[PDB]
């Protein structure tokens, strides 16, 4: 029985919450708080351990961009610090290949990163890899066919509909087919050999539209839209279904959790988080 | 403080 973990987020200020949802019984578990509050972070799992990567601590009295990597062990209910990244990365994108964490783009003050780094848990080390062709903050990251895709985001001037792909063996990036919609702060995941891009911000409105990339045809196709428009939403895949958590709709910090069934092409509200928030880190273990 | 994140 795997759980959907939600770490950090934002409501008035950056949060420390670590909560886990059980889709089987609909229950929420209140787990050990993050040591440092963060929003704009990303979550991932390697060998049953949860990782909270980058982000920013937004407090009423000041902001602190994060280069931190923290590891949560569900068996001990304890957070442990890891080696930090080379640079702080707020609005980061994260992906896992062969038990290695890829930290993609994000921001540090005025800097919009195109840089990409990789973490080796067995050595507790980060190393820079080939940078992206585009500077991307609020980037969605997905792993498919042992390739790392970086989708949408913001380059510092414009919000992007463009997407690119990383080849770990060759250590190089190549541009792929651009999405139908400009999306920054969208939820990006992989389900049944397809990349999904849900919600985000186009420059004028928070989106409820969802589009899917098919590798064989190299095309992006719209699927059923979500019930709620949302930007800076958390996203994950659990037992063949997509789960979207919170985000900002332009008025409210959502507590809404929607579930997408690819067999019926339908979204349904499954639960509510304990409180509304945006910019959470999400993973399943 | 922005439309994308609500910060």
């Amino acid at each position: 029985g795997r759980l959907i973990y939600t770490a950090g987020g934002y409501f008035r200020q950056s949060l420390s919450y670590l909560e886990a949802y059980n889709p089987s019984d609909g229950t929420w578990l209140r787990l050990a708080d993050l040591q440092v509050p963060r929003s704009g972070l990303a979550g991932c799992v390697v060998g049953g351990l949860l990782y909270a990567v980058g982000g920013r601590n937004n407090s009423p009295d000041g902001n602190t961009d994060s280069s931190a990597l923290d590891c949560y062990n569900p068996m001990t209910n304890q957070w442990s610090p890891c080696a930090p990244m080379s640079v702080p990365r707020n609005r980061i994108g994260v992906g896992v290949i062969d038990g290695h964490i890829y930290a993609v783009g994000g921001s540090h003050g005025c800097i919009h990163h195109n840089s990409v780094e990789r973490y080796e848990p067995e050595r507790d080390e980060w190393h820079l890899v080939a940078p992206m062709l585009t500077r991307r903050i609020g980037v969605g990251v997905a792993v498919l066919n042992r390739l790392l895709y970086a989708v949408g985001g913001f380059d510092g001037t414009n919000r992007l509909n463009s997407a690119e792909c990383y080849y770990p063996e060759r250590n190089e990036w190549r541009m792929i087919t651009a999405m139908n919609t400009i999306r920054s702060g969208a939820g990006v995941c992989v389900l049944h050999n397809c990349i999904y891009a849900a919600g985000g911000y186009d420059g004028q409105d928070q989106l409820n539209s969802v589009e899917r990339y098919d590798v064989a045809t190299a095309t992006w196709t719209f699927v059923a839209p979500m019930k709620h428009r949302r930007s800076a939403l958390g996203i994950t895949v659990h037992q063949g279904r997509i789960y979207v958590l919170g985000g900002y709709d332009g008025h409210t910090f959502l507590d809404s959790v929607e579930c997408y069934d690819p067999d019926t092409d339908t979204w349904s509200e499954v639960t509510r988080m304990t409180s509304g928030r945006s910019g959470v880190g999400v993973a399943v273990t | 403080g922005d439309e994308e994140t609500g910060e």
